[PDB]
């Protein structure tokens, strides 16, 4: 019928946008997650709109 | 600070070189006694290897002759890295429990597990918390929180909730959180919120915010001695027992349990044991019975090592009617080794007077150094060193900036020594009451 899945109720890992790494961190700016204080400082220092781009490849972005 | 200037506080070491065990003449606050002194530090190494259980060791001499100085040098060289158990004799006669027992839980101090585990641990100053009570509470809440180098959102389980609650987390308390178990110790508040604070009196110290990683695997290394886990394993709290210290007669077969655990844990790496050393000052006060039980407790795995003093010559042994030499049974000093302690030469005495007179406040002339020189040739180097007191109290008095001959000498003049009171007590000997109870008050 074309109509064939549904979302898991188990919870979910949580992974470093920038490098896939674990993340033990959710930078409340940004929203982006990051593994540790370089990724940090990088995400703080991204040029205007990458963050939304980051937040793309995970499908999260604004809209 | 609360640490006062106390007998022993000059002594920081052995004062021996740790290449060759040579002991330097003066170093580390403790003078002479070479020979004792290297003896000393050959004891530290059978300590320090642990690879020897159960030796006793007995330093002999007479008063006042370093026999503690060499115990404190010890303790002080070791440091906080090993078991060290500092019983006086008399400490074994309790009324909670026999002496046997006393001695049992004196050498399972001695012996420590050391055990190595990590923890997740997560620091930070707080930016925010929200919490939603709907009402009972607890329903949902946002944490905020940051070092220098990071900042997060944490969404908060609702056991967490209560933790903050209860330690009544607000925004700008640095606070830690031990994850595996969810405890929050508030390491304080942070300067840049001071005026956030408004119930908090002016007293109020601030810090820095925390830097780094908000989270760290912290490795955190414990000692607990055989004697705490004994204790622990005895009734349902039985840890207050290590502080109360209403243990009571820890039944036996209690620490055979123990003893095959920690074998058990040695074996699978999970801990290391550590065997310390305990002091046994003035050995002479134990009596008859102690001293065949240690016998037996010296020849186990489980043994510190143990070091004794005695000012005795020739004295009777407690609990029987004959005399032994040091006051201990033959039976008992086949299985020790003495050190022997000297008396001191006047050189040695003028430099732990001023040892002494330096680690004590106490500016002294030369020739006050030297006249407690004399003095403690003749009245003993504890008199001397109580007139260093004594002067600096009565130089400050009449406002002097050191203490002089004239200082000293009325130290001299208002306490007696040993000898001066002896010779008071036979010249006043029937205006005190003699070992007869009789006495006379007329004039
Ligand atoms: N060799 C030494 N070097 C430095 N201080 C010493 C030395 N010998 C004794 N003292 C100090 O003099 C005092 C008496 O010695 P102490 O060891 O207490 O007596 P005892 O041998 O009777 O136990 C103590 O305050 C001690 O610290």
């Amino acid at each position: 019928t074309n109509i064939e899945s549904a979302p898991s109720l188990a919870p979910m890992k949580h992974y470093c946008d920038v490098t896939g790494l674990p993340a033990p961190y959710l930078d409340p700016k940004t929203r982006l997650r990051y593994h540790n204080k370089e990724i940090f400082a990088m995400i703080r220092n991204l040029p205007q709109g990458m963050g939304e781009q980051f937040l793309e490849a995970r499908g999260a972005h604004t809209v | 600070g609360l640490n006062l200037i106390a007998a022993h506080s000059h002594i920081r070491g052995l004062g021996v070189d740790a290449d060759t065990l040579e002991p330097r003449p003066s170093s580390q606050g403790l003078v002479g006694q070479e020979k004792a002194r290297k003896a000393a530090a050959v004891v530290l190494e059978m300590i320090k290897q642990g690879k020897i259980a159960g030796r006793a060791v007995l330093i002999a001499g007479p008063p006042s002759t370093g026999k503690t100085a060499i115990a404190m040098g010890m303790a002080q060289s070791l440091g906080q890295d090993v078991p060290f158990t500092t019983l006086a004799a008399s400490e074994i006669f309790s009324l909670e429990m026999s002496k046997t027992e006393a001695l049992t839980q004196a050498f399972r101090k001695s012996i420590g597990v050391r055990i190595k585990e990590e923890s997740e641990i997560m620091e930070g100053e707080v930016v925010e918390i929200q919490i939603d009570r709907s009402t009972g509470g607890a329903k949902q809440g946002k944490l905020t929180i940051k070092t220098t180098d990071m900042e997060a959102i944490y969404d908060m389980g609702s056991k967490m909730i209560d933790a903050m609650t209860k330690e009544r987390v607000m925004a700008g308390d640095i606070i830690s959180i031990d994850k595996s178990s969810g405890k929050i110790t508030k390491l304080g508040r942070s300067y840049a919120r001071s005026r956030d604070y408004d119930a908090m009196g002016v007293d109020t110290k601030f810090l820095q915010c925390p830097e780094g990683e908000l989270q760290k695997r912290k490795e955190v290394v414990h000692t607990v001695s055989l004697h705490e886990i004994d204790v622990i394993n005895s009734r349902t709290q039985g840890f207050l027992a290590l502080f109360s210290g209403d243990t009571g007669e820890i039944r036996s077969e209690i620490r055979d349990q123990i003893n095959t655990k920690v074998a058990e844990w040695k074996e699978e790496g999970k801990a290391e044991i550590v065997p310390g050393v305990l002091f046994i000052d003035e050995v002479h006060m134990l009596d008859i019975e102690c001293f065949s039980y240690i016998n037996r407790a010296l020849e186990s795995d489980l043994a510190p090592i143990v070091i004794m003093a005695s000012n005795r010559g020739v004295s009777r042994i407690r609990g029987t009617d004959y005399k032994s030499p040091h006051g201990l049974p033959l039976d008992f000093l086949d299985r020790v080794v003495i050190i022997n302690t000297h008396p001191y030469t006047p050189d040695e005495l003028r430099q732990i007077l001023s040892i002494r007179a330096q680690e004590e406040e106490v500016d002294l002339t030369p020739d006050a150094l030297a006249l407690l020189t004399k003095i403690g040739q003749e009245a003993g180097l504890r008199y001397a060193s109580n007139l260093i007191t004594t002067s600096q109290l009565i130089a400050a008095k009449r406002r002097a900036k050191q203490v002089g001959v004239e200082d000293v000498q009325r130290s001299f003049k208002l306490f007696y020594d040993p000898a001066r009171s002896v010779r008071f007590v036979q010249e006043s000997e029937k205006r005190l009451i003699g070992n007869d109870g009789v006495v006379d008050f007329s004039y």
